[PDB]
């Protein structure tokens, strides 16, 4: 039931 | 604006695929919005419960377990559905 993760990013993503 | 992802440059509105580090497949869009913003969703796909390996819809594979060889297929069908059959000789 637990979905797979997606991903995101951008210039200046904190992470 | 443009997106940059795994050293690859995208135009705004581009769509592309990307493998997540943990192994599964994503489909992504380049949004830009001034900071090359992008996002990726996991696509419908299958995960082999033993090896942890991911397969895409239409992929087939063989499992060798319990001293038995099987052939498996990924149907997807919105639920990452897959099935296996024992290896079988035919005429
Ligand atoms: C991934 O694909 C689905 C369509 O199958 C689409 O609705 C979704 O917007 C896509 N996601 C991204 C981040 O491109």
């Amino acid at each position: 039931v637990v979905g797979l993760p997606g991903q995101r990013g951008e210039r200046g993503f904190p992470g | 604006d443009q997106c940059i992802v795994d050293d690859i440059t995208y135009n705004v509105q581009d769509t592309f695929h990307k493998k997540h580090e943990e192994g599964h497949m994503l489909n992504c869009t380049c949004f830009g919005q001034g900071r090359g913003r992008w996002k990726c969703d996991p696509v419908d796909q299958c995960q082999d419960s033993e090896t942890g390996t991911f397969y895409q819809i239409g992929d087939s594979w063989e499992k060798y377990v319990h001293g038995v060889r099987y052939q498996c297929y990924c149907y997807g069908r919105g639920i990452g559905e897959w099935h296996c059959q024992p290896l079988q000789t035919y005429p």
